[PDB]
RNA sequence: GUGAAGAGGGAAACAACCCAGACCGCCAGCUAAGGUCCCAAAGUCAUGGUUAAGGGGGCUAAACCAUGCACCGAAGCUGCGGCAGCGACGCUUAUGCGUUGUUGGGUAGGGGAGCGUUCUGUAAGCCUGCGAAGGUGUGCUGUGAGGCAUGCUGGAGGUAUCAGAAGUGCGAAUGCUGAC
RNA sequence: ACCGGGAGAUAGCU
RNA sequence: CCCGGCGAGGGGAGUGAAAAAGAACCUGAAACCGUGUACGUACAAGCAGUGGGAGCACGCUUAGGCGUGUGACUGCG
């Protein structure tokens, strides 16, 4: 039980997505959300996206207890050049 | 009969590099510099490999000293009795005895003490 | 309780049973080799050696396999002036086994 | 084989006492540098602090003989205000000239401790009686 | 190259889509060869043929009619697969059953090569054939 | 057999492509 | 004679000073110049004298003179192993050698011997969907350029031996094109 | 002044 | 079908040999940029290599010891 999800071609630099994503890797969903809450940083609202989707694709796909997921493995990566893009990848299983 | 040269070029790369692990950065990836790092290293390893030589002679003399000082003899004077008592040990092997058990270096000790006059 | 013996210019210091590296002698894989120069016996109360290479005992040896050595790349190139020479090298050698050691 | 190396670890390394009782500073400052390399041992290693304990006491019997006295000189200063303000640095700094540089030959000299008293509180160490 | 300007130059072999530097042009690669040394090779491949026994003489080699399958039939006969027959006059009913079977080629006596002789396995020649490239062959 | 056919010892030589690395010479 | 085109050791550092010409490996021994207080491998050695003159500390010798025995001391010599050239007795002839003596620093330059990429005949042969070319790690192998088998990806071509022809082997030319 | 051609112009050295 | 803004994007189910073929779609290396694992890491140096080499993690090794991963210290550079 290993949820992926990610979004592509982002309208934002990919440094500070990085910035916000590492605020949150290795914590857990319940306090990652209100962490993303008040981040004014623009990447955090994606990063938030991407996060609610990832908890939605594990509640559905796999089995349940969506309040023990964790966010074992997140980052964020260089996209294709139009000024650069970004690739956000965020994983939740409850180990 | 046109031929392209990018499968024997890039062979010939990862064939440098592969030698060249381990470089502190840029002389790791850098192919201009990886092989002038690798031809300096190699240059070096062969300096090393004759320094080897004098760097265990000169260990092996220090380590027979300190043993033979310990007995009241000098290292000259000790190997000056070895070399007149007819024996060949070697000073490997001297300082081998040395530290793994002194009764045989007391014994050669001795025997060059004796034959010394 | 060991033995020092010389067999290609250089002693060694063998044990009984343990195996030690050796140069390339010619001799056959099946056959034992007998190492008369014998340069030091060490029991409990090692026999000092009066003579050299004293003569009181032999040691046998069984050469398991020959072999060559490990691949040593040298550059006998030098003064950095933009030429590339690198020769490999594999020094041959054979792994002989030493039980028991006569006094 | 190889030939034997030191283990940083589970060298031993004993104590020994020392007095400058009318001792040459200079031949009794070459012997302590000595022994605290660890060269006198059989077990010697350049990279291995082999070296032992020493103590030396009554720092303020140094001996030094010629018009070396008052000619010698230290960093102002002169070596009779130096010696009778604290006899051990002459010794110190002699060794610590005296010896490698680099981490290694601070930590072996870090092992040298001395003093102007007869008396030490590091007698509960069991140190050694040493001549020089 | 199409283009033209000085400003360096960009149609110099260095630069991208620019000319070779050596473009190479139609030439003729044919060789000539003396006639005597082009008979002297034809008769040392044949007496190398007849030395290997790889050189087969027939009295008379026919076919009754212009079919392949007769032709095929008639090689295997004889224990041959891949053979360069040669006679005189080119019959047609010969020809016609041979030119199918990529295995068997077939000749007039003056338009044996040597890369033929050599390339195929067993070359049959009929004895009016072995007379025309005796007198060609001098 | 074009296979076994090869040149009589001599007369052909590789020849030289100077400017090609420094083990060739030029 | 030294560099050009000669490595190494000593003079603190240093091309010009001294010894000394590096075929390769060895954790073997013996030496030349220079050294034997520590830093740093070697005599705090012996004999009879002078003394205040001394890269760091220190030196009453750890400064100097002469003598003796020793030791450290390089890629120098020797010990073992391995490769190649050349002069020479023998079979041997196209080569293995039974070997012998010697040589093997090297820019410019000359000669000799080789690997690798495309296509053509060999080749309607061979391998290959039970896995080709390419990519990517490993092990073996050749003094080297290289070759061989295989893990994963790749998912359909590659080409043995012998010959012929090149748009044939990139590390820089303020080089050119694309990306960072 | 600009564009195409003589022109892969001409001696020089890098 | 679901999250997502009735977007973009993504995760499931399914076709498909393969979705390690998803319309940015054969093969997909390098520089460059990220996460995880193991190791070292902090006064500037001027090299950041090389011989020795403990220690630190991972396998073999009956074990000793060996290879792989980094490289405290140390001769030379």
């Amino acid at each position: 039980m290993e949820t992926i999800a990610k979004h592509r071609h982002a309208r934002s630099s990919a440094q500070k997505v990085r910035l916000v994503a590492d605020l949150i890797r290795g914590k857990k969903v319940s306090q990652a959300l209100d962490i993303l809450t008040y981040t004014n940083k623009k990447a955090a609202v994606l990063v938030k996206k991407v996060l609610e989707s990832a908890i939605a694709n594990a509640e559905h796909n796999d089995g349940a207890d969506i309040d023990d997921l964790k966010v074992t493995k997140i980052f964020v990566d260089e996209g294709p050049s139009m000024k650069r893009t970004s690739h956000i990848t965020v994983v939740v299983s409850d180990r | 009969a046109r031929v392209k040269r990018g499968v024997i070029a890039r062979a010939r790369h990862k064939k440098i590099l592969k030698q060249a692990k381990g470089y502190y950065g840029a002389r790791s990836r850098v192919y201009r510099v990886a092989f002038q790092a690798v031809i300096k290293a190699g240059q070096y390893a062969y300096r090393d490999r004759r320094q080897r030589k004098r760097q265990f002679r000169q260990l092996w003399i220090a380590r027979i000293n300190a043993a033979a000082r310990q007995n009241g003899i000098s290292y000259s004077k000790f190997i000056n009795g070895l070399k007149k008592a007819s024996v060949e040990i070697d000073r490997k092997i001297l300082a081998d005895i040395a530290v793994f058990d002194k009764v045989a270096f007391t014994a050669l000790v001795e025997k060059a003490k004796a034959a010394l006059a | 309780m060991y033995a020092v013996f010389q067999s290609g210019g250089k002693q060694h210091r063998v044990s009984e049973g343990q195996t030690v590296r050796l140069e390339k002698l010619d001799i056959a894989t099946g056959e034992t080799v007998e190492f008369a120069e014998v340069l030091m016996i060490a029991n409990g109360e090692e026999v000092k050696i009066g003579v050299p290479f004293v003569d009181g005992g032999v040691i046998k040896a069984e050469v398991v396999a020959h072999g060559r050595g490990e691949k040593v790349k040298i550059v006998k190139f030098r003064r950095r002036k933009h030429y590339r020479k690198q020769q490999g090298h594999r020094q041959w050698f054979t792994d002989v086994k030493i039980t028991g050691i006569s006094a | 084989m190889k030939t034997f190396t030191a283990k940083p670890e589970t060298v031993k390394r004993d104590w020994y006492v020392v007095d400058a009782t009318g001792k040459t500073l200079g031949r009794l400052a070459t012997e302590l540098a000595r022994r605290l390399r660890g060269k006198h041992k059989a077990e010697y290693t350049p990279h291995v602090d082999t070296g032992d304990y020493i103590i030396v006491l009554n720092a303020d019997k140094v001996a030094v003989t010629g018009n070396k006295r008052t000619d010698k000189v230290y960093y102002q200063a002169t070596f009779e205000e130096m010696i009778a303000r604290r006899p051990e640095r002459v010794i110190e700094i002699a060794v610590k000239g005296m010896l490698p540089k680099g981490p290694l030959g601070r930590a072996m000299f870090r092992k040298l401790k001395v003093y102007a008293g007869n008396e030490h509180n590091h007698a509960a160490q069991q140190p050694q009686v040493l001549d020089i | 190259v199409t283009g033209s300007g000085k400003k360096g130059s960009i149609k110099s072999p260095i630069w991208r889509s620019g000319g070779v530097t050596f473009a190479a042009r139609p030439q003729d690669h044919s060789q000539k060869v003396n006639k005597k040394m082009y008979r002297g090779a034809l008769k040392s491949i044949l007496s190398e043929l007849v030395r290997q026994d790889r050189l087969i003489v027939v009295e008379k080699f026919s076919v009754e009619a212009p079919k392949t399958k007769l032709l095929a039939q008639k090689l295997k006969d004889m224990a041959l697969e891949d053979v360069l027959i040669i006679t005189g006059e080119l019959d047609e009913n010969l020809f016609l059953a041979a030119r199918n079977l990529h295995k068997v080629d077939v000749r007039d006596a003056t338009g044996i090569d040597p890369v033929s002789l050599i390339a195929f396995d067993k070359v049959v020649m009929t004895a009016d054939a072995v007379k025309q490239v005796e007198e060609m062959l001098a | 057999r074009l296979n076994t056919l090869s040149p009589a010892e001599g007369s052909k030589k590789a020849g030289k492509r100077l400017g090609r690395g420094i083990g060739s010479g030029l």
